[PDB]
């Protein structure tokens, strides 16, 4: 089932032919289309007022990574490596032993954050939700390096967001 | 309704807490609304909403003047808002 | 004493120049439904000033294929011309009082182009060289309909005085015996400015930046002051030729704000057609000042010449 | 280039400004995307279809899902395919707009750009509610969907396509009967129905000659 | 020292002026471009920062790498780079630009913009949203801000 | 907003008020405040020539009435 | 002599301001730098090879053209002659013959632009 767009045929009577022509000698549809401007003029902008007003987001946002720990502060990571395994950039490298105390806990987490994505897939794949992508998105450095993110930095991110990142999971875990 | 409009003017004049506050405020954050405090930072910081604003302007952050070593009476940032109020000003939530 | 006049004419003009480029970037934001510059300074007052002193600290680099002499003289000439074409035009008082105001202006405009000219084939682009050939048909397209267009317009003020043109409008504004010779002169002052929807020696979307794509810095800001001062320029002569505001001999400052008036509203008007249209193809601009605008010029001039004798009412000072 | 979406080099060949031959050279984003598919699994291989028309992202996975399925021989629930048509029909009035918006502003017309681009940025507030990411959402995989919908995104999706008619009204006010607009885009580039089906077009490039086929 | 009262005074009027006078070239290569674009759009409204795309490299002062960069492309990008006057800036926008990204073990596909020209701004994302874009600007703006050439010339 | 347009409109118009108004200033300074003589034909320059001439100081604008007439 | 000195001034601001420009900033010339523009490559050929103009007759037409407005200037002045009658006269006819040499371009497809 179909229409056509541009099929009609104007009519040839003295009334129209004359509308027609008072159309080509006075421009009446560029003072419509002015028209149409001087009211977008009046009408209030879309702009919001950045760095005060922040753009929405979600709970399933996609931003910063960050390493997990439980409630006594032991990692949730236990380097069964399956974020390695389904990183469709290959971004992330681990490295990992016994521990100590004979835990199976990583020696090496990185993430080069100039190869990832942000596709989440990682956090898909944790199983003890150790590796999430947090709400933080305003990370920009001034050299290459500092986006080439170890253990430490990853573990540090989870330190500081943790509070909100518990609330994102507790808002989106029951979608998952 | 322009004396209605100008006496809001006056208004927003007055709420900021005098002249200075008024100009303290348009220079720092090229905005002069006035809003229902909702909190404060730790660090300094006052988040406040208006609810008859369009979705997008109805928070906002008067970020503070100086943070952990920096002065930040011109130099401010998005990264300044702790990961609380960033949840609640980013409209992740809707309680602050 | 004269030159202060001078000055106090070219610096307010410049400085005036400066804030319309942010009235425009404010204007046309709005009618996009964004606030343009609002951040430096407040309302973004200081916008001008910032850009002037980025575009003065900024490198200039010579062309190594451009032609040196050329190339440095086009924006000179373009800045130079935009400010001389300001003397003649009666505030009520005119700086220079000419009794051909009309066609030094003409001849000035007639001048101006050869700065667009001369910088499209100093540059030794092609792009440029693209602009400048577009430029000399959009002349080819609009000199003969303007200069006929004021002819006949002027043929109800008795001479090519501009300050007479207050006294021909003391009742009654010039448009509502001219209206439609004023639409066609509005477009072609379009077409003399290179605005939109004729701006095509620039054409940015076409031509990445026309004839002015190899300049920048300090030249390219003088290029620019010269087109904001013509358009700026030719709305005030619009505003004196068809909207007569009144003049009293001992409170001229009436008559200058209601001339200042006018022309700002020319001016956001101009502002208001480039937020509105697409842009026209060079050589259809050329069809229709060719093929609509000479002819209603041509019959319009026959008539405006057989009007007074028909009438008697002929102006004085032959 | 504004007109030549950062990576085409058209080598044109002029008599004055009359065009005499277009030589297309293309490869500037040529990223070897099909060669890096064969490395990667098939739920590694499916973000890169976001990354081929960033313009309609879900419409490419919903390409790659049906591909994957019907060599798999599944088939995806009910309310997955009902949110896949939804979410493509929202991914086309986003390509639509783009490509009206950019045509109109390679002619010269600005203004519809703006208007258009705040209902660009509602739809992204879709896709990152229902995924999490602006544009490259990786939402529609082979079986389905990747999370179920969040409450209270059906009435969004209303209030925001109740309203989209009058946006539609306003961009057609200012370009359909504009005789500038109809002087630089009537009896430019015609092509034959013939030559449309021997070049190997599709789409639109097909339908505005007349023929009758949507897939 | 009234000297270099003076040259502090005249650094933060060249770099105020050259901060709040931004002019990226118009210049894209990928999905980022379309963040980009949406920069520009009216919730965003980067020219109320000051901030104006212009076509001419030679009228532009800063380069946004938005998107992946191909070895076709390559010399393309390092003309129309040094093509632009100083003093320029370059920001790189997105995992393509900053380090090649999801193809970065391409055959065809420089591993970052770095290798080709000097970056000041790294923005990450794939792609990174316009709010961050935003955010990646306004800290340039800042590093423009702290920078000393006429102190630097005057204690020579 | 759109009145947050108008301060920038506001400026442009000062400046536009500049140059005409000091004209008039500046043409009522240097001919002794009464509206500089315009000549656009030669008898005008004439009356302006026999002006200076009997002004007694070399200045056109300064008038001689009935008073000169003792 | 009043224009003469405002000439002098504007063309002196003028070439002041490039002084300005071209002195003030630093410089820092290399090859690459001031190569010609084509958006990302070196150019073909030169810009100084021949442009075709396909609207050449038009531009004739013009030169010819041109002259009808010295011819009709002095229409404000004629119009106080006593003998208005022979002025109207000639004046409409200049202006006809003016219409109908934009008539017989027209009809001989003289203002269509070389293809
Ligand atoms: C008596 C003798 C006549 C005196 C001539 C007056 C001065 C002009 C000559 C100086 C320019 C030459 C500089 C040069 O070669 O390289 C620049 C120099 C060397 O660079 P380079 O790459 O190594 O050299 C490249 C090649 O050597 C060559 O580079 P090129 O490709 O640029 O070569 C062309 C250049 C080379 O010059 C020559 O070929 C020899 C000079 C003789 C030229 C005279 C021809 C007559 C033209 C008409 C009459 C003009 C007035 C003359 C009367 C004098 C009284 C005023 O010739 C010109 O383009 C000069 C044209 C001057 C006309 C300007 C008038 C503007 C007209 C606007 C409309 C007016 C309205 C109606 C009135 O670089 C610089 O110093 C920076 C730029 C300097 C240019 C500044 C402006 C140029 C002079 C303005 C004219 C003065 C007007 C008042
Ligand atoms: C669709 O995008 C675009 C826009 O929209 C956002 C634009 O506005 C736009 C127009 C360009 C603007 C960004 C304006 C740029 C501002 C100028 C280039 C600066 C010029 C101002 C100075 C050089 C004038 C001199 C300043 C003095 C203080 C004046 C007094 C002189 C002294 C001697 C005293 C373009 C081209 C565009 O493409
Ligand atoms: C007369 C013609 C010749 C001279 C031509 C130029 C004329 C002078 C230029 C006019 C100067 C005005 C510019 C000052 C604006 C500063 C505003 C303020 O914002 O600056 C702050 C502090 O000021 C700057 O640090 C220094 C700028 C002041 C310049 C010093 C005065 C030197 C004047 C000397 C003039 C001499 C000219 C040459 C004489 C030969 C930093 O804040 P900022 O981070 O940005 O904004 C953050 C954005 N927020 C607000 C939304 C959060
Ligand atoms: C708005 C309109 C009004 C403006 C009014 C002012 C007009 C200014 C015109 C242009 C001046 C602005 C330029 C900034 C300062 C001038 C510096 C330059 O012109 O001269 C230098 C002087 O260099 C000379 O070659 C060496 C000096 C020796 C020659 C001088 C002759 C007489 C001096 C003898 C000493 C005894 C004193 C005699 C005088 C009383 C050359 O420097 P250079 O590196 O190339 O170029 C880059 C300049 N940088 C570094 C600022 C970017
Ligand atoms: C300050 C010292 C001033 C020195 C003047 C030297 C002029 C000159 O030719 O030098 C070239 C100089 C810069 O070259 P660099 O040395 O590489 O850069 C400087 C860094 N070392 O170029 C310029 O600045 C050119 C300036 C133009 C001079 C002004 C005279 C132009 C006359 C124009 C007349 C035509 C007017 C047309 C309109 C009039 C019609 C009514
Ligand atoms: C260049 C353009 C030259 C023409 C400028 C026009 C000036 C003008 O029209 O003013 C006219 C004015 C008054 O005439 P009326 O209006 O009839 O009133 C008299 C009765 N009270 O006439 C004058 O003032 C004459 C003054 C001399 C004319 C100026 C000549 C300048 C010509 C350009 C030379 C440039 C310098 C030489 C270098 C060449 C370029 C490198
Ligand atoms: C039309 C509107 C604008 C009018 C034009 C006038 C603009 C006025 C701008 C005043 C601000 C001061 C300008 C300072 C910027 C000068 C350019 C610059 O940054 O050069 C830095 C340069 C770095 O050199 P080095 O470190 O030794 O070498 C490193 C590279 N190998 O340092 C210098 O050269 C110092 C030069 C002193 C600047 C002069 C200050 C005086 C200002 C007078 C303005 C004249 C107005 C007329
Ligand atoms: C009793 C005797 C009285 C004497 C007779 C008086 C009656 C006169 C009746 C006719 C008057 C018509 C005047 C208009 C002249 C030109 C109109 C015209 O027809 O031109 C159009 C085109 O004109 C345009 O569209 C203009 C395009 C540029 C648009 C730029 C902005 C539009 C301006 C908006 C506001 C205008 C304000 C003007 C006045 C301002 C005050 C000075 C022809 O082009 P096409 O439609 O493509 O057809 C050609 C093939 N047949
Ligand atoms: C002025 C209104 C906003 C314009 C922003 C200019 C961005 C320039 C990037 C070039 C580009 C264009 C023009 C473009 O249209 C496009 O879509 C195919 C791209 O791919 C994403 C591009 O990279
Ligand atoms: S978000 Fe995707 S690309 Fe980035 S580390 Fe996780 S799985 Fe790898
Ligand atoms: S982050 Fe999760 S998926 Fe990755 S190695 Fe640790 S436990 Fe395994
Ligand atoms: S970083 Fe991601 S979004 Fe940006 S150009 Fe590369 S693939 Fe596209």
């Amino acid at each position: 089932t179909y229409k056509f767009v541009n099929m009609r045929e104007p009519s040839m009577d003295m009334k129209s032919v004359t509308d027609r022509a008072a159309q080509t000698l006075l421009w009446t549809e560029l003072v419509r289309g002015l028209g149409m401007t001087l009211s977008y003029l009046f009408r209030e902008p879309a702009t919001i007022n950045y760095p005060f007003e922040k753009g929405p987001l979600s709970p399933r946002f996609r931003g910063e990574h960050a390493l997990r720990r439980y409630p006594s502060g032991e990692e949730r990571c236990i380097a069964c490596k399956l974020c390695e395994a389904v990183c469709p950039a290959q971004a992330i490298t681990i490295e990992a032993e016994p521990r100590a105390d004979g835990s199976r806990r990583t020696t090496r987490y990185d993430i080069d954050m100039t190869k990832c994505i942000y596709c989440g897939f990682c956090q898909e794949a944790c199983p003890v939700d150790a590796i999430v992508e947090g709400p933080n998105f305003e990370f920009s450095t001034e050299t290459h390096e500092e986006l080439l993110y170890n253990k430490e930095k990853l573990l540090n991110n989870g330190d500081k967001w943790e509070a909100e990142i518990a609330a994102n999971i507790q808002a989106d875990y029951l979608y998952r | 309704e322009l004396v209605q409009v100008l006496r809001r003017g006056l208004q927003q004049v007055s709420g900021h807490g005098g002249l200075r506050g008024y100009l303290r405020v348009l220079f720092r954050a090229n905005d002069v609304r006035v809003g229902t405090l909702v909190g404060e930072d730790k660090y300094g910081n006052k988040y406040y909403e208006d609810n008859k604003q369009f979705f997008g302007r109805h928070r906002w952050v008067i970020y503070t003047t100086e943070m952990n070593g920096r002065d930040t009476f011109w130099d401010v940032d998005g990264s300044m808002v702790p990961p609380e109020w960033h949840r609640w000003l980013h409209c992740m939530t809707d309680d602050p | 004493m004269f030159m202060i006049n001078i000055l106090s004419l070219i610096i307010p003009i410049l400085l005036a120049v400066a804030f319309l480029t942010l009235v425009e970037r404010k204007v046309l934001g709005y009618m996009q439904l964004r606030k343009g510059p609002n951040v430096v300074g407040p309302y973004g007052l200081l916008q001008p000033i910032a850009d002037a002193l980025k575009l003065f600290t900024k490198e200039p680099l010579r062309p190594a294929t451009s032609s040196i002499s050329m190339f440095i003289i086009a924006p000179i000439l373009a800045l130079s011309l935009a400010l001389t074409m300001w003397v003649p035009l009666p505030m009520p008082y005119p700086l220079i009082n000419m009794n051909l105001g009309v066609l030094f202006m003409l001849a000035m405009s007639s001048l101006a182009v050869y700065s667009i000219l001369w910088s499209g084939w100093a540059s030794n682009s092609k792009y440029a060289l693209i602009g400048a050939l577009r430029a000399v048909a959009q002349t080819i397209s609009y000199e003969v309909t303007l200069a006929i267009i004021l002819l006949s317009v002027l043929l109800m003020n008795g001479s090519y005085t501009l300050s007479t043109l207050i006294t021909t409008q003391e009742h009654i504004w010039m448009i509502f015996t001219s209206w439609p010779l004023a639409m066609m002169w509005f477009i072609s002052t379009l077409a003399e400015t290179n605005r939109a929807p004729f701006d095509l020696t620039e054409g940015e979307s076409e031509l990445v930046s026309g004839f002015n794509v190899e300049y920048a810095a300090g030249p390219f800001a003088m290029f620019f002051m010269a087109e904001y001062a013509n358009i700026i320029m030719m709305n005030a002569f619009t505003a004196i030729l068809f909207l007569g505001a009144s003049h009293d001999p001992h409170t001229p400052e009436l008559y200058t704000i209601n001339f200042v008036l006018k022309t700002l509203a020319l001016t956001i008007t101009f502002l208001w057609i480039r937020a509105s249209y697409p842009r026209f193809r060079y050589d259809q601009l050329m069809h229709l000042l060719w093929k609509s605008f000479l002819p209603l010029t041509l019959a319009l001039c026959m008539w405006h010449i057989s009007l007074p004798i028909m009438t008697a009412s002929i102006p004085p000072q032959s | 280039h504004p007109a030549a979406h950062g990576v085409l080099r058209l080598v044109m060949e002029l008599s004055g400004e009359m065009v005499r031959k277009c030589d297309p050279h293309i490869g500037l984003l040529h990223r070897g995307t099909e060669k890096l598919i064969e490395y990667k699994t098939y739920l590694q291989a499916l973000p890169y279809f976001d990354r081929l028309d960033y313009v309609s992202m879900m419409c490419n996975e919903q390409a790659y899902s049906l591909a994957v399925e019907k060599l798999l021989n599944i088939q995806p629930p009910p309310r997955a395919q009902w949110i896949r048509v939804l979410f493509g029909e929202i991914t086309r009035l986003l390509n639509h707009i783009m490509a009206v918006t950019t045509h109109a502003l390679d002619i010269g017309a600005m203004t519809p750009f703006f208007w258009m681009f705040e209902e660009r940025e509602k739809m992204f507030e879709f896709y990152e509610r229902v995924s999490g990411a602006r544009m490259h959402a990786a939402y529609i995989r082979p079986g389905g969907v990747h999370q179920d919908l969040p409450l209270g995104l059906l009435d969004d999706i209303y209030e925001f396509s109740k309203n989209f008619s009058f946006r539609i009204d306003e961009l057609e006010e200012m370009l359909t009967n504009n005789r500038i607009w109809r002087n630089r885009t009537v009896d430019i580039g015609v092509v034959t129905a013939e030559d449309a089906l021997n070049y190997g077009f599709s789409g639109v490039m097909l339908r505005g000659s007349g023929i009758q086929w949507d897939l | 020292s009234r000297g270099e009262y003076v040259v502090a005074k005249l650094d933060d009027l060249v770099n105020w002026a050259r901060r709040s006078s931004l002019w990226p070239m118009t210049f894209g290569l990928a999905c980022c471009a379309v963040e980009m674009m949406h920069m520009a759009a009216p919730r965003y409204d980067m020219d109320r920062f000051g901030v104006v795309f212009r076509a001419s490299p030679r009228q532009s002062d800063v380069m946004i790498v938005a998107g992946t960069l191909t070895n076709k492309m390559a010399p393309a990008l390092r003309k129309v780079y040094d093509q632009m006057p100083e003093p320029r800036y370059v920001v790189s926008m997105g995992s393509c630009a900053n380090g090649g990204g999801y193809y970065h073990y391409s055959y065809s596909v420089v591993r970052g913009c770095d290798r080709i020209v000097p970056v000041d701004i790294y923005v990450p994302g794939c792609p990174p949203t316009a709010e961050a874009l935003l955010y990646g600007i306004l800290q340039l703006q800042r590093k423009i801000k702290r920078e000393k050439r006429l102190r630097i010339w005057y204690r020579r | 907003m759109w009145f947050e347009i108008l301060p920038g409109i506001a400026v442009m118009a000062a400046c536009l008020f500049i140059p005409g108004m000091a004209t008039a200033h500046i043409h009522k300074f240097t001919n002794g405040g009464k509206e500089k003589r315009v000549a656009h034909f030669s008898y005008q320059w004439n009356l302006m020539e026999r002006d200076r001439r009997i002004s007694g100081v070399n200045r056109y604008h300064v008038t001689k009435g009935l008073e000169n007439i003792d | 002599m009043n224009i003469m000195l405002t000439l002098l001034t504007n063309v002196t601001l003028a070439s002041l301001l490039v002084l300005i420009a071209f002195w003030l900033p630093q410089l820092n010339a290399y090859s690459e730098k001031t190569s010609p523009y084509e958006c990302g490559f070196d150019p073909m050929g030169s810009a100084r090879l021949p442009f075709s103009m396909k609207f050449f007759l038009v531009a004739i037409t013009f030169l010819l053209f041109d002259l009808e407005i010295a011819l009709l200037l002095p229409l404000p002045w004629a119009s106080q002659t006593n003998n208005l009658k022979t002025m109207l006269t000639m004046a409409l006819f200049l202006l006809i013959l003016l219409a109908a040499s934009l008539a017989y371009e027209w009809t001989q497809k003289g203002l269509e632009w070389a293809e």
